[PDB]
């Protein structure tokens, strides 16, 4: 597929600037970094979960491996 | 024709004790035309004034209060003269057409349009719907829409932007006295000229017009030209789609440098290396003008227009062409390509036809008394006096290649154009693209 036939479009009017008449990386404060949060918080609680779950998770396999090779100190008491 | 040139009677220029510019060509042609150019145009408008000016147009013939509708028609028809005029941004005019016979009835009706129109609040709240409806037909012109849009993109945010017209706001709303508002502020002699040309010879012209133009300056003010505030261009776009019609149009330019500036001869020249095309034509053989041999062989568009529009200050130099849904692009590529070809590698073949087919329309811009008077009154108002075909000769009589690139270079070369699209223009290209077609591979 090409240009001129992808679909049957009308009454859009829009608008921009050339390159140089703006500015490129422009309000990192004004909207630039709130959104960037407006987005960690937005899906971290739908992300973070199943990976904060593997990670317990890989803890307590390494920690009992560890605990299962050290002896304990009854398994002889005589 | 150099004698022919150098043999054409000089054009009679002179200031009243008023500050309205009284020039002339006395001819020898039984008619002739005479009218009054105002320095006023939408330019001149607010938010909220904007529309005014062509509101006033409207009412202009409708009657003055020395003697209304009924009559002033009824005069004027009863005299075989014609009475017509317009309004662009920044120029505004009314002219009359008679038999020389009567320099004094037409400069006398003429004045009294410019100074007391009834502005029958009766009467207004007609041409108000009128317009609201010739608006909404000037609307289906796709051809105007277009260069509407191209303005508004072109010098967004300033007065330039506004259209001629005006909103429909405006026009459903301006008072009987934003009107008055608008004439007594703008119709000042000292930005008004009165011009003729035809059998009418100087003198009675100014008596006749020092008699009718009883104008008197009290303060300082009254006596001086405001300048405008400077119009911002901007490298910017505006796309107005919709598949529904037959073809799309398109528009593209630069800032152009304004009538004070020589180059604009050069520049002028380039424009007419090229030229225009029109389905209408018979030549796939079309001397240069690739662009239109190139839209002909490939078929690239239905029409295209180069040309170099200028105000006071500042102007716009592009092209403008109707095209298929399907042939914008290679139209856009092609001729893009010419405007660089323009300034990077021209030749003096080229450039010498380029002058000769202006020097034809030069001077074809001259035929008749209506077109010189219209002459009289611009170059006056805009440039400061009169500039005779002699002269415009010479500025573009010495116009080498070399020249042409220079300066086409300096005005098109790696600038951020102003692009305007109506229409089924899903094919062009977005800016970026448009925007590195400024730049040629060298």
């Amino acid at each position: 597929r090409q240009f001129g036939h992808l679909t049957r479009v009308r009454h859009l009017i829009t608008y921009s600037l050339s390159p140089f008449e703006q500015r490129p990386f422009p309000h990192y404060f004004s909207k630039g970094v709130p959104n960037v949060w407006r987005r960690l918080r937005a899906c971290i609680l739908r992300v973070a979960p199943p990976f904060l779950a593997f990670y317990l998770l890989y803890t307590w396999g390494t920690q009992e491996f560890e605990k299962s090779k050290r002896k304990n100190p009854a398994a002889y008491v005589n | 024709y150099a004698q022919a040139l150098q043999s054409v009677p000089e054009t009679q220029v002179s200031q009243l004790d008023n500050g309205v510019r009284v020039a002339s060509e006395q001819s020898s042609q039984p008619t002739c035309t005479v009218g009054v150019w105002i320095d006023a145009g939408s330019r001149y408008e607010s938010e909220k004034n904007n529309g005014a000016g062509y509101f006033l147009e409207h009412l202009a013939f409708k009657g003055t209060k020395n003697r209304p509708q009924n009559a002033l028609e009824k005069e004027v028809e009863s005299m075989g003269a014609h009475l017509n005029a317009y309004s662009s941004r920044e120029h505004t005019a009314y002219y009359i057409k008679a038999l020389s016979k009567d320099v004094p009835k037409a400069v006398e009706l003429l004045a009294d349009i410019v100074q007391n129109c009834s502005l029958e609040d009766s009467q207004i709240e007609k041409e108000r719907d009128v317009i609201v409806r010739e608006l909404q037909e000037n609307d289906t012109s796709m051809r105007e829409v277009v260069f509407n849009y191209l303005h508004a993109t072109a010098f967004q945010g300033t007065g330039l932007a506004q259209s001629v017209e005006g909103p429909s706001e405006n026009i459903r709303k301006l008072s009987r006295a934003d009107l008055t508002e608008y004439l007594s502020t703008h119709y000042t002699a000292p930005r008004m000229v009165l011009a003729a040309a035809g059998g009418v010879e100087h003198q009675q012209l100014l008596e006749l017009a020092q008699k009718h133009f009883g104008g008197v300056p009290f303060t300082y003010d009254d006596d001086a030209v405001p300048t405008l505030s400077k119009c911002r261009f901007t490298g910017s776009q505006i796309r107005h789609r919709e598949d529904g019609l037959p073809l799309a149009h398109v528009a593209i330019a630069v800032e152009g440098p304004g009538w004070a500036h020589p180059d604009l001869v050069a520049l002028q020249v380039a424009n007419a290396i090229i030229g225009h095309y029109d389905r209408t034509y018979g030549g796939g053989l079309h001397s240069s003008s690739p662009l239109a041999s190139i839209a002909v062989t490939n078929k690239l568009c239905q029409s295209f227009q180069t040309f170099s529009i200028c105000y006071s200050e500042t102007g716009l130099f592009g092209f403008y062409f109707v095209c298929d849904r399907m042939s914008i692009d290679d139209m856009m590529f092609v001729l893009q390509g010419q405007w660089m070809r323009l300034c990077t590698s021209i030749s003096e073949s080229e450039v010498l036809r380029g002058k000769n087919f202006l020097r034809n329309a030069l001077v074809s811009h001259l035929d008749g008394t209506t077109p010189v008077c219209e002459d009289i009154g611009r170059e006056l108002l805009t440039y400061g006096r009169r500039i005779p075909l002699e002269e415009w000769e010479e500025r573009l009589a010495e116009v080498d290649a070399r020249m042409v690139r220079e300066v086409c270079s300096k005005y098109i070369y790696d600038q951020c154009p102003a692009v305007a699209g109506p229409g089924p223009i899903e094919q062009l290209p977005d800016y970026n693209r448009i925007r590195s077609g400024m730049f040629w591979l060298r």
